[PDB]
């Protein structure tokens, strides 16, 4: 099928450089434009500019004239975006579209998120929300995982591997001290658990770390 | 040409009532004099289809009840 | 370069009804030859990459439901859904394309309003693995509840605490279209040994009584 | 048109 891989999250002090891949695959890499837009945390969708993908010449909007740079490897059906002396203001993230002679974007990649800081890149610590020792009957029981202390974001966070999807509430991280701290909860039918067993699953790109907690009851 | 000496990016929050009685939310975000603009178009907009529309203003202006006629 | 202005700046409506919503170009996008406008609707949902919606300014993409339809021409461009449900809850842009640079307007987000709903709150005391670092977070969850307007208050032997609080939101639900907040209340393992009862209280328009939820340390 | 891969309606032109 169609498809724009796009390299993970990268964390960049202020002053580096940093290159990010976008993968074709699907259809011929070279027979259509790739563009490439960004969109700062909260923000809204903003065009950088394009690069031929036959002749491989890029085009900047004028905003994005300078630091950013767009380049090829055609063998390899694969797009690049490279932005030089970074900015804090760069933080963003940077999606790669394949645009077609209809003017308008047919396939997206899921984004490349780039943060420009100087704080020390720091693992999460993932804590089991089990119920407190009391409270009889709820039909329902409601679990959580508390994800804290991690830098930089993101985390992703699934229940049972990604089996157990509704009931979840995953809460967007927030920024304290250089450090960042996110929630989740899942709320199961009480006869599945303890019956059944549910896990925390949280990976954090940046250090490269997986942790699966599993919720015990106290 | 936009200020860049003095300010507000407002916030209108506008209450869209129809003839027919169902209410819906809408807000306005800019100077005073845009967001204000915009209300006013979109209740334009809307009265192409819903009828010929009035309001109430407060808060400064802050706030808009626009009411369509129907029909 | 060509201006996009999108508005509302953001809309809520209730399951079922039609919402119309605008752009507004610098320019006209209507190109004499082709007799097109080079103007597009994409949706983006959170944490999602966009997904267009209509291009030449009317033109239904394939696999998109009918309820969507794009008018319009020259400057003026409207987008309507026509029976609106939760899974359009979303942030929609205009872009134009028919003089670089392509430009987008500032979107324009689509809630649900629904009944209302009541806060269910849980409390969980610290982990004990959070304990044997000499950290102590307190989590209290108020999920599912309508309309999105909150209020927490943290307890500790019955007086207030504001120091140590950190607050999360999150976006309207797919599903019911309600909404959940997260607060953690945080302190050195030794503070929490000091104490007993630790408890959160929610004030939601839904109630003039705060729900109230907590346990006592004496008892786990 | 002397191009493939176009950006801008404006260039454009009918198929033909």
């Amino acid at each position: 099928q169609i498809q724009l891989v796009q390299s993970g999250p990268e964390l960049k002090k202020p002053g580096e450089t940093v290159k990010i891949s976008c993968k074709a695959s699907g259809y011929t890499f070279t027979d259509f434009s790739m563009h490439w837009v960004n969109q700062a945390p909260g923000k809204g969708l903003n065009w950088m500019g394009w690069v031929n993908t036959e002749t491989g010449e890029p085009t900047y909007a004028d905003d994005f004239k300078g630091r950013f740079a767009f380049s090829l490897e055609t063998s390899a059906s694969t797009a690049y975006l490279q932005i030089n002396s970074l900015k804090n203001e760069d933080t963003a993230t940077y999606f790669c579209a394949r645009f077609l002679l209809r003017q308008y974007f047919d396939v997206w990649g899921a984004g490349t998120t780039v943060t420009v800081s100087s704080a020390k890149t720091t693992p999460p610590s993932v804590y089991p929300l089990a119920p407190g020792s009391a409270a009889q009957t709820n039909s329902m029981v409601t679990l959580g995982c508390l994800v804290k202390g991690y830098f930089p974001e993101p985390v992703t966070v699934t229940w049972n591997s990604g089996s157990l999807s509704s009931g979840v509430h995953t809460f967007p991280a927030v920024l304290q001290s250089d450090l960042y701290t996110l929630s989740s909860s899942v709320t199961v039918p009480s006869s599945t658990w303890p019956s059944e067993t549910v896990t925390c699953n949280v990976a954090h790109p940046a250090s490269s770390t997986k942790v699966d907690k599993k919720i015990v009851p106290r | 040409k936009t200020p860049e000496e003095p300010k507000e990016e407002v916030t209108i929050k506008v209450n869209l009532i129809f003839a027919d009685g169902k209410i819906q939310t809408a807000e306005f975000k800019g100077t005073f004099e845009e967001a204000t603009a915009e209300a006013y178009r979109y209740a334009d907009l809307l009265a192409k289809v819903n009828g010929e529309w009035t309001a109430d203003l407060e808060d400064g202006g802050n706030c808009m009840n626009i009411k369509f006629a129907g029909k | 370069d060509i201006v996009m202005s999108q508005s509302p700046s953001s809309l809520a409506v209730s399951a079922g009804e039609k919402v119309t919503m605008s752009c507004k170009s610098s320019q006209s996008l209507l190109n004499s030859r082709t007799r097109k406008n080079y103007l597009a609707w994409y949706q983006q949902k959170p944490g999602q990459s966009p997904k267009v919606l209509i291009y030449w300014a009317s033109t239904r993409e394939s696999g998109v439901p009918d309820r969507f339809t794009g008018r319009g021409s020259g400057t003026d461009f409207t987008l309507t859904i026509s029976s609106v449900q939760a899974e359009d809850q979303a942030v929609y842009y205009c872009k134009q394309a028919y003089i670089p640079p392509l430009t987008f307007g500032a979107g324009t987000k689509l809630e649900l309003k629904r009944a209302d709903a009541a806060p269910t709150v849980s409390i969980f005391p610290p982990s004990s693995e959070q304990l044997t670092s000499g950290g102590a977070s307190v989590v209290c969850f108020l999920n599912n509840f309508y309309p999105k307007d909150i209020n927490v208050k943290w307890k500790i032997d019955g007086s207030e605490r504001q120091n140590g609080v950190l607050n999360s939101w999150t976006d309207q639900d797919s599903k019911d279209s309600t909404y959940s907040m997260s607060s953690t209340l945080t302190l050195t393992k030794d503070e929490y040994e000091r104490h007993n009862s630790y408890t959160c209280e929610a004030t939601h328009k839904t109630s003039t009584s705060p729900i109230v939820k907590s346990f006592n340390r004496n008892e786990c | 048109p002397g191009g493939g891969q176009i950006v801008g309606g404006v260039y454009l032109l009918p198929r033909r």
